[PDB]
């Protein structure tokens, strides 16, 4: 990554072995949940496109995804290359390929990252990579909203998380709903409450 | 394309 | 989060990959036990906005909770908004979803937290969020503290464990009840003892 | 509001 | 806590990770067993009272206990004020409520401790924690020193082990009882040993 | 008192 | 590795621990998939060529690889020297073999690395081992690209994976055959989806 | 501990959670065997007499030995204030319980070891412990030299392994033996090797 | 060990918990195979002559092999007496007893290695260590590389694997004879490929 | 003594 | 060559 | 000899 330093200058670190393994660790645990992209994305800050490059790179199998991410990346690049179209030591126009690192240097990076104005190659590609790691979520998102209902049995709090569960998923690229596909005792308490009612207060009222 | 089928990240190309 | 240097001077730095995942570890360990809240609120010392976001959104599952979270931040954002009724390159005066980090940037989070003097949204932040999740640890307090009563043979120290783990969480959002609560034996014993006694000289009294 | 259902927190809106 | 920078100038630099953890892991594990006071004290070094404040909210469970710190606390705090009878822009002075954290703000327990000279609040307050820790390690001491005999077929070396690990846990808030206590064969040996022996000498004529 | 029971340690009174 | 300081002067730091450990378990866990080359790369970063030397020489077993690394690295070496045909105090030109880290001492590698201009000797070496890496990649790779097809049952997701992660490790050192291997029912449909499609729109076309 | 700062003044710093962990699962793992004694030294590096003493009491169980630590440690006290005989705002003398940190504040034993020239109060007291804890090592060596003889089919290497196993923990307060304890087979081929013979000569002597 | 600092300074510091950690697991699990005495070498990067007794030093077990090591270095610093026949606050000429760290203190070892120009007495005595280390290795060795042959079942890299592992213990302190212990049926196909192919080429060849 | 038994190191005395 | 068989990585020849 | 048989490696002699 670049980070401040004593002096309070914008210089460039290494990636931790500590980083490397959560990025490599969260993937196997996780897979394509959502809660792994804003990890992702913390894991990341201050990051290169050659250490975006590095993260992706170290992660083996789920090629399919990665796959679907490069024609993203190809698809942001080219809309980049449409809207910019771009002397000795002098500092040339990052193109698409340089801000998703294939044709620049680590140090042509960290020059436009902490140029005065800074053009942010690290966070424009993190946006590309960030919007194509959303849509495998969406992919690979097994249920409908409209699936998920409450059993006979189940607690009502145990639908709700199953419910924001499902809905967090689907959207990743409602207070009626909730009522239309809780279970019939809970529906005839939550019509009782009547419209209006926060979460807290239906999940209180059907709590018993 | 930027990337290719196969090939790594931040490969270069040509 | 934003600490200082060597220079003395305000900062921003990058979440540590150690913060990040001891977040998520308390989360799937204690789900939303009492004790989760002062861990969230000491791992984010410091915190922007941004940070807040980041360790809210690291969470996989508990959706019922995070959407009642939700309300909870909306509600608080209403009302600075009704209590603050809000040039070129100058410091705007932030709005509720400024705090709450939807409509403000991480370099103007560090313009308002470094400023002198300054408008510490990070911490003004997380008073909502912490507000809310007591809020959640009082929905999910499975026991009331008029169903605490000691056991014929239970020792009277498990006893008043499991009463004063029951009073914390209920109250997230005595002493006489203690007594009344008490097996027959103990409140014997409890009763001679008097009232005015401590908390250890009824323990050593039913000790044996 | 602030935040909606689903959508994550700091979700910029509009 | 507080701790030293470059420029000499004590600095406030937040709970870590690591620290939060292993306060946390030393409950769980160890319980009230007197090596945790220790520990406790070695894991705060330089804290705030806002520090000890987060370390102890942090345990779950163990209730009975953390109600017992609070009573010492409170009398300890109620000497202070007793002891201690207390303009713009100018230090007051600490109540016990403030040593304790629940009236003074971070800012002003960071003004207090640096200082010159230097009020420890900090150092203060776990004076009183560490005096509740030790009453209730006393309180939960399970054997007395008079119940620590040596077995017919126990390893001398074993019986002092024993014999000193009661000891400590009983005087948390001897060289003749050691031998009263020993089985009839060792007492013997020790006997004729005779008095002024050291434990070592003691321990070397029982090891055969 | 300065701390009540089931509060917490640092709660602010009143 | 050699990184910047305080005072913004590259200087020889110690390879860490964390480091030396990290390279060692992703070489016992993965062997010789792919990814552990970007996870060699990126823990090399800044490193000198004896760095890399300790590194290579950790790994326990493997040393069929480690042979092929070696001719790699002589092949490398001889043609450097073939294009680089090569005073007191005076900087010496480094020839392969000091690249390599055979014949040049750490102080030698520190003082072309951090000179004005610098050479790179560190980036040289690790060129060479991470051409040799990929060829023991390839080497290892057991299966054929046009052996991996989808199976009557398997769900097209699996298929894909199964194909893009022969196809990476296959070429170390696609489009009209992903449909071609595909099973009759999903062909049919990726038939009448027709040629253009992406990724994205196969997978979801033969998701139900 | 007292170390170095970037002014290269020595400072206090506190001790870090990695050590006292390390200390505590040490003990836990290999009791007192002789290899903890070096592992005590290299953690308490630049020790104050109060980090020595917090290592000491994190120390839960094995209190016959800290016992007679407390013991060695009284008797090195006394003698040093046998030696030793010992103004507003000036340095007083450290007497033994100040040297052992009872009598001792942290800012007493800071002063004394930054001092010019220093009185290394954090040396004396550890050579003191050291001292105890070899004695230790000594009373808990489970078996004499004479003991450690070759099996009939015992390899020479484990044999030798035993051997001097046995001598350092017997000396914690030889090759004549050596082969005079080996098995006939080997003590013939010993004999007929003769005496000079290196260890490494002895061992592939009695290999095959 | 020694170090660098902000001001550019060789300083020492202390030997960390991880690095101490790090070596006793290593030879734990590893014992004397190759490739713990380059872990060995980066571990002790830059350390005095203490550090590197004290790592030796916190080795239990495996007395033997640290006795032929203690043999070693008495050879060595032998030599150097022979070679290096050896005033009021002046530098004294390191003798081998010094380099070993037996007759000289920490800050003499300091003195030695941060002089200018330095004396390197860590260096010294680690290359000392590491002859002994390899001596060991080599000792410790259980195969010639004659009875690597390959089996009639054997996968020829598995086979290689086994041969270049020995052929690594055996010379601690080619390309005909892998050919000669091939299987018949691998030995026909490495015949009719020839002499001067690469280890590569051969696998490839004996991979069907 | 500097120590007595059952009491911690560092303990101070009177 | 540079490296030959059964040699460590960064063995100094001769 | 600088070391003995049983002793630490950094042992001091006399
Ligand atoms: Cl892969
Ligand atoms: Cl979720
Ligand atoms: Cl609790
Ligand atoms: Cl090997
Ligand atoms: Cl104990
Ligand atoms: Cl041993």
């Amino acid at each position: 990554p670049i980070v401040q330093n004593l002096q309070g200058q914008m210089v460039h670190q290494c990636i931790s072995p500590r980083t490397l393994n959560a990025w490599v660790k969260v993937v196997e645990e996780k897979a394509f949940s959502p809660e792994v992209i804003p990890m992702f994305s913390a894991l990341s800050c201050g990051a290169t496109p050659q250490d975006l490059n590095t993260m992706l790179n170290t992660v083996g199998g789920h090629q399919a995804a990665m796959q679907m991410l490069k024609e993203t990346i190809n698809e942001e690049a080219a809309e980049w290359d449409r809207l910019h179209p771009v002397a000795p030591g002098q500092m040339r126009e990052p193109r698409g390929s340089d801000i998703a690192g294939t044709t620049s240097t680590l140090q042509e990076q960290i020059g436009w990252m902490t140029h005065n104005p800074p053009i942010p190659v690290g966070e424009i590609y993190k946006r590309w990579i960030i919007l194509g790691l959303n849509k495998i979520v969406r992919m690979y998102s097994p249920t409908s909203i409209l699936d998920i209902r409450q059993g006979p049995k189940e607690p009502f709090r145990d639908y709700v998380d199953r419910f924001y569960k499902t809905l967090r998923a689907e959207q990743a690229s409602t207070e009626t709903l909730l009522v239309q596909n809780a279970n019939p005792d809970c529906k005839t308490i939550l019509k009782a409450l009547g419209p209006g009612a926060t979460l807290e207060e239906m999940m209180t009222a059907c709590q018993g | 394309p930027v990337l290719f089928p196969g090939q790594p990240f931040g490969q270069p190309p040509l």
